[PDB]
C-alpha cells in the first residue's frame, strides 16, 4: 500500500508513492531508468530499475557491487545514493532492486561542442579530476571515462556517473591489450579538454583499430621502449605502421581555437594526452595545474576515502537494501 | 576567482 505501479513499455516500475512523473530515459543490458518527481525530497530524481540482477551470479555480483559502492562511495563529484529499495516485503519473495539518485539536467555530449570560456571549462575539469581522485582513493580505475557518463547541472556542477570498468575517449592502454594504473583516466581526461576547445572530437576513430591511428597520426608513433610493452600480436600490427612525427600542441591546439590561459591549457593538455601512460601526468598533477588550481579547495580535492551462490547474493542484496 | 554559476544546456 505504499508502492504503486507504473508500466514503463514492456517493464513495471513498482515504486514508493513519494516518486511522481515517472519517465524513461534509458536503458542497458543493467537496467532501466526513469526521471521522476520526489514528493517527500520535493526535487527530481533519477530512478534506476536493476535488470534481471538475480539471473546468474556474474549480474548478481554486479548488482551487489554496483550497490555497496554507491552507498561507500560519497563525493560532490560523484552521482549519489539518495535511495534504495524493493518492493518486495520479504527476503523469499525479493527480486527487484530500485536505485535513487539526484536528477542531473544533461551529460557532458553537447556542452563540450558549445563554446566554453577559460572559466568554465576549467571548472569542469577540476570537478572531473576530484571526482577521479576520489573514485582512485576508494580503489576504483574507471578505465571507461567519456561525456556519455559525467552528468552536470545548469548551475555549472558535475558529477561522474558510475565506477566504469563509444572508442574516442579510451586509453592507448585500453585500445591495445597492456596493463593500466591510476592515470588512464587521465588520457579520457586529456580527449575531453581537447574537444571543449577544438569544438569536436579529437581522435574519432571509425573502428577499435582506426582508433589507435588516429592517435598517432595527430601525437606520433610511440618510441620504441613503449612498442616493447606491446603483447606480440598487437606488437606486430602496431610496430609496422607508417611513422608519423606528431604536430606540437601550439599546432594541434592554436591559439585561435580558444576564447597566458591558452598558454596553460596547452602545456596541460601536452601532459594528458601522452600515449605512453609511464610519461603522463597523474591526477595529483593535474589537480596542481596552474590551469587547474585556481579553484583549489582541499575539501574536495584531498576528501577523505568473492565466490557465493544466487541465493547468497540474493541475501547479501538484501540486507543492504534493507 | 569566482566559480561560475551558470551552465548553458
Ligand atoms: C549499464 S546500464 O545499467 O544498463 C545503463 C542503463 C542506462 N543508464 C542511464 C540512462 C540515462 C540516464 C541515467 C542512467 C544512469 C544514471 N542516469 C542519470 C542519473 C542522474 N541524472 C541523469 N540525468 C540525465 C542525463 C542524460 C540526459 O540526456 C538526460 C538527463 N541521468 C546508464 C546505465
Amino acid at each position: 500500500n505504499n508502492f504503486y505501479s507504473v508500466e514503463i513499455g514492456d517493464s513495471t516500475f513498482t515504486v514508493l508513492k513519494r516518486y511522481q512523473n515517472l519517465k524513461p530515459i534509458g536503458s542497458g543490458a543493467q537496467g532501466i531508468v526513469c526521471a521522476a518527481y520526489d514528493a517527500i525530497l520535493e526535487r527530481n530524481v533519477a530512478i534506476k530499475k536493476l535488470s534481471r540482477p538475480f539471473q546468474n551470479q556474474t549480474h548478481a555480483k554486479r548488482a551487489y557491487r554496483e550497490l555497496v559502492l554507491m552507498k561507500c562511495v560519497n563525493h560532490k563529484n560523484i552521482i549519489g545514493l539518495l535511495n534504495v529499495f524493493t518492493p518486495q516485503k520479504s527476503l523469499e519473495e525479493f527480486q527487484d532492486v530500485y536505485i535513487v539518485m539526484e536528477l542531473m539536467d544533461a551529460n557532458l555530449c553537447q556542452v563540450i561542442q558549445m563554446e566554453l570560456d577559460h572559466e568554465r571549462m576549467s571548472y569542469l575539469l577540476y570537478q572531473m579530476l576530484c571526482g577521479i581522485k576520489h573514485l582512485h582513493s576508494a580503489g576504483i580505475i574507471h578505465r571507461d571515462l567519456k561525456p556519455s557518463n559525467i552528468v552536470v547541472k545548469s548551475d555549472c556542477t558535475l558529477k561522474i556517473l558510475d565506477f566504469g570498468l563509444t572508442r574516442y575517449y579510451r586509453a592507448p592502454e585500453v585500445i591495445l591489450g597492456m596493463g593500466y594504473k591510476e592515470n588512464v583516466d587521465i588520457w579520457s581526461v586529456g580527449c575531453i579538454m581537447g574537444e571543449m576547445i577544438k569544438g569536436g572530437v579529437l581522435f574519432p576513430g571509425t573502428d577499435h583499430i582506426d582508433q589507435w591511428n588516429k592517435v598517432i597520426e595527430q601525437l606520433g608513433t610511440p618510441c620504441p621502449e613503449f612498442m616493447k610493452k606491446l603483447q606480440p600480436t598487437v606488437r606486430t600490427y602496431v610496430e609496422n605502421r607508417p611513422k608519423y612525427a606528431g604536430y606540437s600542441f601550439e599546432k594541434l591546439f592554436p591559439d585561435v581555437l580558444f576564447p597566458l590561459k591558452a598558454s596553460q591549457a596547452r602545456d596541460l593538455l601536452s601532459k594528458m594526452l601522452v600515449i605512453d601512460a609511464s610519461k603522463r601526468i597523474s591526477v595529483d598533477e593535474a589537480l596542481q595545474h596552474p590551469y587547474i588550481n585556481v579553484w583549489y579547495d582541499p575539501s574536495e580535492a584531498e576528501a577523505p576515502p568473492r565466490e557465493h551462490t544466487i541465493e547468497e547474493w540474493k541475501e547479501l542484496i538484501y540486507k543492504e537494501v534493507m | 576567482p569566482k566559480r561560475p554559476t551558470t551552465l548553458n544546456l
